[PDB]
């Protein structure tokens, strides 16, 4: 039994485990998250540092939770999928015993409170990841999207980014995001989307993959000639005098 | 040690348990205890620093039994010999729930010390801060042992540990001539008042209050008791004369 | 009172260097060499019983050890360390495979057995790696002879001969010079004598040196006779006076 | 560096803390050393009561491990005694797990292989004892089996140990050279503790009192120690020749 | 120090072991209380702390039966602890034998549970100083709990901040409330007057008195507030 | 075959009046066909002014009393001598007897 | 790195004393006790603008009758709340009553202190406001700490602006005080020390009666709050 | 003994389903959809003891379900039937094993085969097309030997099944009510909701 | 300064 | 007592890295560089030992690459010791899956969990990563031809061809050069052997310092060859090496 105590308060009141955690998150590719007013969409970078990777197979940024839910993180990979399985599992568990999906909420809090657990229990260590957690409840049409942190702490955003560089992305939005009138149209959250990802990527098109998640369990992947269309035309209307 | 002295079970460089050394230390700053073995018995008498006129006096005792024919003593960290007169009080009911027979006065040092040597065996435990006095009669003769943080322990003729440890042994030595045919019961209750006297002039600043416990073939059936009443006074009083 | 020690005490070093194993192979290269020969129809191993004082017989200590009545091995490094890994393999050799399938185990599945044991002395909490290389040598029905060494780390590798310990880089090249691929078992048992005797300074002689053999099988070594499909040991460990005639013709 | 501390490698490959153990068994600066007759087995150790107030009778450093089996200890008594304990429980679960007498040799493997695994678990430090086990074993003959610290035992000839360990090994060792046997050739176990008194008067240079020594024999029945007047009784003989 | 106080696993090199120590720090940080005894009843007197002119004021005293009872002065987290496992044997003793627990063998329960935090890795010592009092077979009783263990039986004292005030006067008094006896009134004066000798620029009040007694034919009971009026 | 249970007799009566309560029982305690006491009170005092009696096997009804007792005791520990409701009473000891459902 | 469980040589355990120091940068949050109920309010403090302040959560039911504000690692309460909720819930199974408000606090603080290597393995990051009502003690207004103790206060802040909003509380808390008064008084204290303009987005609203039990006041309402609190001000 | 019918036609799979719930001397319910979908291809019918019969349906429900999501694959027929005859096969010699014993009939959408699979709770698995549980193959089998072809079409196979629907409610001493039938193909699971 | 002490 | 002697395993660095996990990857990249190259109708499998004597047997040799079933191979780059014991616990996990669904196990799926069980020693536990990094290549009726790679964090992706061990920065640039997509088999081999040569710390690339196999379309079922020394000295002459 291997418990000593990893997260530990240090004189000035800081838990640096927990605060080198988020180092962690910083280090990760960005992830951001958009609301309209009838759908979700998640966003996440793919590192361009790597030009022969089969994409077919390497698991994707964005995770289904239950049909109506979906997870992307920015972090640590290999911690990722524990929360990923722990949600997973969860929400079936949900079914089974309440006859009912997972709020978006629920999930949520759920999966913080396993990044928390990791905070205050001998023998682990932090995760390293942060979540974007999107879908709508069940027989409900208003979008949901939360935040996690390796601390536990959660809490719900119009819209988000997190990872590298999501400094940038997220003044971005604070000055492209109207709360009182929020993208009326999948096609126009999606353009929202990969605009603020494109203030930090730059590059290509095969970078970027965007999902759009909308009521009652519908959840798709676009691929990269639907993702280059935008691409494209966001390119166009910027050079324009 | 030039780190060698910080956990428990190290050994320096020359060989030595530098904490149970340490330990060592606790036992010779703590009050003095002896042991007096006779042709038939042994006696034991430890200092009771009267701390404060508020201490109740008759009423802190120190010597604990064992079973019902062995009786202890310790000085040093009090709660520590608590704890080890525990496990030997466990260590006695186990022997005779199994074998019948009360248990062997050699047999029960060697239950403690076992005990003690096992602290002595890891880092995540300290050595015992006492050093301990014990004896009683057994089916032949009556035993005193001492035994110390290391786990060492050997018979002895009387016996002496604490601050007055110097005073004591000396005293005892002389003990052993002029009455070396054998000491009896009695005599080595007044033998002991006076020893304890003598060791108590270390430590002269503060008042002291003496308490003796005997276990004799003749004079205790093989029991340990208490000297309490009368007998006690007589030896209290052997003392005063015996100074001067 | 108990093994508070969970952690493993063998890490990665900023350079990638895992420092214990690294130590453990320095008490092997300290250790007496040790060497061993694989023929067409026989393996050797050898060593150098130098011991420890003239009061001392030596006798009662081998370092020559039988594993499975086909399978020997021989070692370099922390002596003791060796004794209880030769008592974990016989174990081993019996639970985790004479018990399922009624056959000893063969040599590889054996060496990779051993292996796993002292790679755990890698990883798991508490505890320092093996401070020993081995020689097996052994031989089963479908792979014929075969000759391994096993480090500290847990890894193996198959030989035609090689030597471990102390003279082991100088005894490596004598025996890449003398070895072929048509050495009869005779032959090899020469050449390791030979070999040895470099790495020996003092006397050398059948009382100082260990050998033993994987051969033929030996059936006047079984003990009971009339199965006949149990052929005997194969193991062998040389006489004091069989190593003598051989240093007299060498 | 800690490596000084538990029982883990130094960069020079050694066990300091096994090292260390070794120096503390010679903390009682006493000498002993056993010798094989025709039929039985002696070992001799010094017996040192510096304390007029110990009773002496209950200073030893020989222990009846079994009927048959005789241990002396070099080192402190408190891990002496611990580790014949130990051996008296081997011994006696031998007998009855496997219906015979332990045997000599059997047990010093036994304890020498406790005695290696506390060089390998970090949790438990080496004895500071080394252990000279005795026996006419009834398939080995006379034996004499030695463990150490480090975890190592063997069979000797004769032995010795102690600080003045060498002395008495070169003596014996010119003994062994003359005589071209493995054993004291002679018949009575009297005239073989005799022997042994002598060469250790010769190598230490000093004489012995019956108080001075304390003497222990196996013979094929069982193993047995010598009184003070079985001593005299030696010590006279050693006088008249 | 610094080497030799990391635990309390560790003796330093003159046998102290400094983690007991630190933890009899915290009780001289702790609030004065008082205990003595006569030959019939024992008393418990506790000056109570607050934090604010706005928060209560921290309970001292606590019963264990109705025979028995301790005043606290430390960590109080840690006298919850030890009240409640004395609370136990006493319950224990009550239920399997139908016999009150003596207040003896009180302070040796007490002692025993204590010393496991001294010989404890990955334990610590217990952070309070407890007064124990009690009417048993053998009469009053008062007791001295510290966190080394070592438990002692006086006619008074006093422990916390301030506290030689009170054990000076104790020390002066005594040969005269020892003989207070079937006079409880009488008795809990003598003690007001001890915790008295202790103040620094305060003044006892309604809200931070607290008196407690027990002895023969008095179970142990506890004054708070409009009840302590009469002794000031 | 040992068999746990006896059963010492006993009647028990209860009645609640506008002010007040009365809880009575015989005082005789028997085994089969034989008399063990003609006075063993089995109607008990458990304070906070409850009156408690459990008939039947009477090894039994002392434990739950016992039992029952030492839960005020704790009640109070607990909970600032707060007198125990009986209502409150009526449901612990439902979870008293329910802890040994089988 | 010495261990969790150490003691300081001032008498302190180190961990505990870090701990306090979290809460010390902690959003404030202040209750207050009155004949008519007891008035919980926090400093929501959203860190961007896009964060959506209601999924804000800093105070929470515990049982109809007994209510909680938090301040700290508010990740480190979810747990100490769910104990909570669990022991009045469990209370009233076991004995057909409602929690004390005092008993349900001293399970809280029993937690506090379950670690070691003791199964946490640091001692909770934030510190409680534990407001209720019982038919013993009435209105009660509880202040619990990693440290676990525990006082009752007439009226206590806690978090970034605790030093001196206590300050302000020593004075202008007074035993016949009305909820209404207390509700605008924890509204006047909260925005001096918080460094936004306070208003019914950053700041939140909450009480505990017997009669109406606890309840987290809406936005709305608490607006109406606001601007009553900004006009009585003005008019000096 | 509850009606458990499955019948494997060329392009689907028809389970039917006795809808009566009877407890000892009441009919408790006649509308009991004895089915749960396992995913969007693979319906199981299940038969049994009370509790045992409704708790391991759900519990190989959720099972498949999990490994729809995280595979994001629909595990084939054959799959699914072997990990449900491995949970029995461990029930039978655990404490308290279930009693229940299932039909699993699915499409394999990667086959474009329909399947029908019989398992009894000791773990006995068969791959027919035609099978039942309990007592209702005695009535039925002979019926089901004769008139079965390998093509028939989901219309036949509906009429075969109604014949042996009929038999039942000539010759077995229970009322159950009637059945729910369900057909399984590449499009998903359908209920026939006439059903005479 | 300390309240944290009864 | 003991806490004194704890090298925190499971820790972040400052910056949020890992400690273990990247001293395990220094260690890694002094190892036998290994190659995996996916073909259209193949996969390729190279690697280097870095064990070489003249008595060294190859014939009953393995260091680098390991049959994990009978469709699904690893190349290992690291502690080889460490290698074995996570094989085995996969070889173990891909019958366990046919045991349960009476098909053999999805690549993927054994890769997964394969990494898990590394991300577990990092995260809880207190012992040290594995020191090992495999590239696995296999074939499954779902995605066909794959190639992956993970490494001690746990981490674990898929790729077009890819390199781990010693000098993989050098020859994960030689594959971005010549890897086209539309690539035989035969190709794929010859790109392998040519990427090894050039990066070799060695003299030349002989046939006694390579191990080298390939998964390809038997037979309608996928056959698994790992060469025989001798069958590398000819692929060795073949593309002209040697
Ligand atoms: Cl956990
Ligand atoms: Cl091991
Ligand atoms: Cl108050
Ligand atoms: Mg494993």
């Amino acid at each position: 039994g291997y418990d000593r105590a990893l997260s530990i308060f240090s004189p000035d009141g800081h838990i640096f485990q927990v605060e080198y955690a988020l180092e962690a998150v910083k280090r990760g590719t960005c992830a951001v998250g958009v609301k309209g007013k009838n759908c979700v969409v998640l966003g996440c970078e793919r590192r361009s540092t790597l030009k022969l990777q089969d994409t077919r197979i390497t698991p994707s940024k964005v995770s289904k939770i239950d049909s109506h839910v979906v997870l992307s993180f920015s972090g640590l990979n290999a911690d990722s999928r524990i929360l990923i399985e722990k949600a997973r599992v969860e929400a079936q568990s949900h079914r089974l015993t309440l006859e009912d999906p997972v709020t978006v909420e629920y999930l949520t809090r759920y999966v913080a409170g396993v990044q928390q657990r990791y905070t205050q229990s001998g023998g682990v260590r932090p995760f390293g990841v942060s979540t974007l957690i999107a879908g709508f409840d069940p027989r409900d049409d208003e979008p949901k999207l939360y935040q996690t942190e390796p601390s536990g702490i959660y809490s719900s955003w119009s819209a988000q980014t997190i990872g590298r560089n999501s400094k940038t992305v997220r003044e971005f939005l604070e000055k492209n995001y109207d709360r009182k009138e929020p993208p009326a149209t999948v096609e126009e959250c999606v353009k929202l989307t990969v605009r603020s990802l494109l203030e930090v990527v730059q590059t290509g098109a095969k970078n970027i993959e965007i999902t759009v998640v909308k009521p009652d369990s519908d959840i798709v992947a676009l691929s990269s000639e639907e993702i280059n269309q935008y691409v494209t035309q966001i390119e166009q209307e910027k050079q324009e005098q | 040690g030039t780190g060698y002295d910080l956990s428990n079970s190290v050994f320096s460089p020359d060989g030595r348990n530098f904490q149970v050394e340490y330990a060592v230390k606790a036992v010779e700053n703590g009050t003095t205890s002896i042991g007096i073995k006779c042709n038939d018995g042994v006696v034991f008498a430890v200092e009771k620093l009267i701390t404060s006129k508020l201490l109740v006096p008759q009423k802190n005792v120190k010597i604990q039994v064992v079973d019902r024919h062995i009786g202890c003593v310790y000085s040093g960290l009090i709660p520590d010999g608590r704890h080890l007169v525990n496990r030997g009080r466990e260590e006695a009911a186990s022997f005779k729930k199994l074998y019948k027979t009360p248990i062997p006065i050699p047999a029960f040092a060697d239950r403690l010390g076992q005990y003690v040597q096992a602290h002595t065996l890891y880092n995540s435990v300290r050595p015992f801060g006492v050093s301990t006095i014990f004896g009683g009669v057994d089916k032949n003769g009556a035993h005193l042992y001492m035994l110390e943080p290391s786990g060492s322990y050997w018979g002895y003729k009387g016996a002496a540990t604490g601050k007055g440890r110097q005073s004591a042994k000396a005293e005892l030595e002389k003990l052993v001539d002029h009455h070396p045919e054998g000491l009896s019961a009695r005599e080595a209750v007044k033998q002991a008042a006076k020893i304890i006297y003598l060791a108590h002039e270390d430590n002269k600043e503060k008042d002291f209050e003496l308490e003796i416990s005997w276990c004799s073939l003749s004079e205790t059936n093989g029991l340990h008791k208490f000297v309490k009443g009368d007998l006690l006074q007589e030896a209290i009083d052997f003392a005063q004369k015996e100074i001067n | 009172m108990t093994d508070r020690y969970s952690f493993s005490l063998t890490t990665f070093s900023p350079s990638g260097k895992l420092g214990q194993i690294d130590y453990a192979l320095t008490a092997v290269k300290q250790g007496v060499t040790s060497l061993g020969i694989k023929a067409t129809n026989g393996v050797v191993i050898a060593t150098e019983k130098k011991s420890s004082s003239p009061l001392a017989m030596s006798e009662t200590l081998s370092k020559v050890s039988l594993l499975t009545p086909d399978i020997g091995a021989v070692y370099s490094g922390m002596g003791p360390d060796y004794r209880v890994l030769v008592d974990k393999s016989r174990k081993v050799a019996h639970t985790s495979y004479k018990r399922i399938y009624g056959e000893y185990p063969p040599t590889k599945l054996l060496v990779s057995e051993v292996a796993k044991i002292m790679q755990e002395a890698t990883q798991s909490g508490g505890v320092r790696p093996f401070g020993v290389s081995l020689l097996i040598a052994g031989h089963d029905e479908f792979n014929g002879f075969s000759l391994y060494q096993v480090d500290p780390s847990g890894s193996y590798f198959p030989w035609k001969a090689t030597a471990i310990g102390k003279g082991s880089v100088a005894a490596k090249t004598f025996l890449e010079k003398r070895w072929n691929d048509e050495l009869e078992l005779e032959d090899a048992i020469h050449i390791a004598l030979l070999t040895l005797k470099e790495s020996v300074e003092g006397e050398f002689n059948g009382d100082t040196i260990e050998l033993a053999i994987i051969g033929d099988e030996n059936p006047d070594l079984l003990g009971y006779t009339g199965i006949p499909t149990d052929k005997g040991p194969r193991f062998r460990k040389l006489t004091s006076q069989e190593i003598n005639d051989r240093l007299e013709a060498l | 560096g800690y490596d000084r501390h538990i029982t883990i490698f130094s960069p020079e490959g050694r066990l300091y803390q096994v090292e260390y153990a070794f120096k503390a068994t010679n903390q009682t600066n006493i000498n002993s050393l056993a010798v094989r007759g025709k039929d039985c087995t002696v070992v001799i150790s010094q017996k040192k009561v510096p304390d007029k107030l110990l009773d002496p009778t209950t200073v030893s450093y020989i222990f009846c491990i079994s009927r048959t089996i005789g241990m002396v200890v070099n080192g402190p008594i408190p891990d002496a005694r611990n580790a014949a304990l130990r051996a008296k429980a081997e011994a006696a679960e031998f007998r009855y797990k496997y219906g015979y007498d332990m045997p000599c040799d059997v047990l010093a493997k036994r304890m020498a292989n406790l005695s290696q695994i506390y060089t390998q678990r970090a949790y438990m430090r080496p004895l500071g004892v080394i252990l000279t086990f005795v026996s006419v074993d009834e398939e080995l003959g006379p034996s004499i089996y030695k463990t150490d610290p480090a975890g190592y035992y063997v069979g000797y000839k004769a032995t010795a140990t102690g600080p003045k360990q060498q002395e008495i090994t070169t003596n014996l060792e010119n003994h062994f050279k003359k005589s071209k046997i493995d054993h004291i050739n002679e018949e009575s176990w009297e005239k073989v503790v005799e022997f042994a008194i002598t060469h250790m008067i010769d190598a230490l240079g000093t004489e012995f009192s019956k108080n001075d020594l304390e003497v222990g024999v196996a013979t094929k029945d069982k193993f047995f120690t010598l009184s003070a007047e079985n001593i005299e009784e030696r010590l006279v003989a050693i006088a008249e020749q | 120090r610094n080497n030799y106080d990391g635990d309390t696993v560790t003796f330093s090199p003159t046998g102290r072991l400094f983690q007991v120590e630190y933890a009899l720090e915290a009780i001289k940080q702790g609030s004065v209380t008082v205990g003595l005894r006569s030959n019939t009843h024992a008393v418990l007197v506790a000056l109570k702390r607050n934090a604010d002119e706005l928060s209560s004021y921290q309970k001292k005293i606590i019963k264990c039966d109705e025979h028995m009872g301790l005043s606290l002065a430390g960590l109080a987290p840690d006298a919850r602890v030890l009240s409640n496992y004395l609370r136990q044997q006493c319950n224990y003793s009550s239920l399997v034998f139908n016999r009150k627990l003596a207040v003896e063998r009180a302070g040796h329960l007490l002692c025993d549970k204590a010393q496991k935090n001294t010989q404890s890795y990955g334990g610590r010592p217990y952070g309070v100083g407890l007064l124990i009092i009690g009417y048993d077979k053998s009469g009053a009783h008062l007791l001295e709990f510290q966190p080394s263990g070592n438990v002692t039986e006086l006619y008074g004292t006093a422990i916390g901040a301030r506290s030689q005030g009170a054990k000076t006067y104790l020390e002066r008094t005594l040969d005269t409330f020892i003989k207070i006896d079937g006079n409880p009134d009488e008795l809990i004066k003598a003690g007001v007057e001890a915790i008295s000798q202790s103040l620094r620029d305060e003044s006892l009040t309604v809200d931070n008195l607290s008196i407690a007694i027990v002895g023969k034919d008095t179970p142990f009971t506890i004054y708070d507030g409009e009840a302590v009026a009469k002794y000031i | 075959q040992f068999n746990p249970y006896g059963d010492n007799g006993g009647t028990i009566l209860g009645i609640a009046g506008e002010d007040f309560a009365v809880l009575a029982g015989d005082t005789r305690n028997i085994t089969d066909y034989s008399i063990n006491s003609r006075y063993e009170p089995k109607v008990f005092d458990c304070g906070d002014n409850i009156v408690m009696s459990a008939n039947g096997f009477a090894a039994d009804g002392d434990a739950l009393v016992k039992r029952f007792k030492n839960s005020v005791k704790w009640y109070h520990f607990d909970h600032n001598d707060k007198k125990l409701s009986i209502n409150s009473a009526a449901r612990n000891i439902q979870h008293l007897l329910y802890g040994k459902r089988f | 790195d010495r261990g969790v469980s150490t003691f300081s040589p001032e008498g302190r355990l180190f961990q505990v004393e870090y701990s306090l120091e979290a809460i010390k940068l902690g959003s404030t949050a202040i209750g207050i006790a009155t004949k008519e109920g007891v008035v919980l309010g926090v400093e929501k403090r959203a860190t961007s603008p896009l964060l959506e302040s209601d999924s804000i959560e800093k105070i929470v039911e515990i049982d109809r009758h007994i209510g909680c504000a938090m301040s700290g690692l508010t990740a480190d309460a979810r747990s100490m709340i769910e104990h909570a909720r669990t022991a009045a819930v469990t209370h009233n199974l076991y004995y057909d009553e409602d929690i004390n408000v005092e008993s349900l606090t001293q399970s809280v603080c029993d937690l506090a202190l379950r670690f070691g290597e003791r199964l946490m393995s640091r001692p909770f990051g934030v510190a409680l406001l534990i407001a209720g009502h019982d038919a013993d003690d009435g209105y009660q207004l509880f202040h619990a700490e990693p440290s676990g103790t525990f006082y009752r206060y007439n009226a206590k802040a806690i978090g970034s602006g605790s030093e001196g909003a206590q300050a302000e509380l020593l004075n202008e808390w007074h035993s016949s005080l009305t909820l209404k008064e207390a509700e605008l008084l924890v509204l006047k204290i909260l925005k001096q020390v918080m460094e936004e303009k306070l208003d019914e987005n950053n700041a939140q609203l909450s009480c505990i009666t017997k009669q109406d039990g606890f309840k987290i006041y809406d936005n709305e309402k608490t607006a109406e709050l606001i601007k009553e609190l900004k006009e009585k001000e003005a008019a000096e | 003994m509850d009606i458990i019918l499955g019948i494997r036609v060329q392009d689907s799979v028809i389970l039917a389903s006795s809808k009566a719930v009877t407890r000892g001397i009441s009919v408790l319910k006649d509308s009991d959809d004895k089915t749960r979908q396992l995913s969007p291809h693979t319906l199981m019918s299940f038969a049994g003891e009370a509790g045992d019969t409704v708790q391991f349906a759900e519990y190989i429900q959720a099972n498949i379900q999990l490994y729809s999501i995280r595979e994001d694959y629909e595990l084939s027929p054959q799959a699914v039937s072997s990990f449900v005859r491995q949970e029995l096969a461990k029930s039978i010699r655990s404490r308290r094993p279930y009693q229940v014993n299932v039909l699993i009939g699915g499409y394999d959408k990667k086959k474009n085969k329909p399947e029908l699979y019989q398992i009894d709770y000791l773990g006995t698995k068969v791959e027919l097309p035609y099978g039942a549980h309990g007592y209702s193959g005695f009535y039925t089998f002979s019926l089901l030997d004769h008139h079965y072809r390998p093509d028939m079409t989901t219309e036949e196979g509906l009429d075969l099944l109604k014949l042996c629907v009929q038999e039942l409610e000539k010759r077995m001493p229970m009322d159950f009510k009637g059945v729910i039938v369900k057909i399984v193909d590449k499009d998903g699971i359908r209920q026939v909701d006439d059903f005479q | 300064w300390r309240s944290y002490y009864a | 007592g003991s806490r004194r002697y704890d090298s925190r395993t499971t820790i972040f660095s400052p910056e949020g890295r890992l400690y273990q996990v990247e001293y395990a990857l220094e260690s890694i990249s002094h190892a036998g560089t290994a190659i995996g190259i996916m073909a259209s109708d193949g996969i390729v499998l190279a690697a280097e030992r870095k064990v070489t004597s003249t008595l060294l047997e190859q014939d009953t040799s393995t260091e680098k690459l390991y049959k994990l079933n009978d469709k699904i191979a690893v190349a290992v780059a690291g502690l080889t010791a460490d290698a074995e014991i996570l094989i085995n616990t996969a070889r173990i996990h891909a019958q366990n899956y046919l045991k349960t669904y009476n098909e053999d196990i999805p690549v993927e799926i054994l890769v997964r969990r394969l990494s898990d069980i590394k991300q577990g020693y990092t995260q809880h536990g207190g012992l040290r990563p594995f020191g090992v990094s495999f590239i696995y290549a296999g074939y499954d009726d779902r995605y066909g031809y794959q190639l992956y790679t993970s490494n001690p964090s746990g981490n674990y992706t898929g790729w077009k061809a890819i390199s781990v061990g010693a000098n993989t920065s050098a020859a994960q640039t030689l594959l971005q050069m010549d890897y086209k997509d539309d690539m035989k088999v035969d190709d794929a081999i010859e790109l392998a052997l040519k990427t090894l040569s050039k990066t070799t710390d060695s003299s030349a690339l002989t046939y006694d310092r390579l191990e080298f196999a390939t998964i390809r379309k038997g037979d309608g079922e996928v056959y698994q060859k790992i060469f025989k020394p001798q069958e590398i000295k000819d692929i060795l002459v073949k593309t002209g090496i040697t």
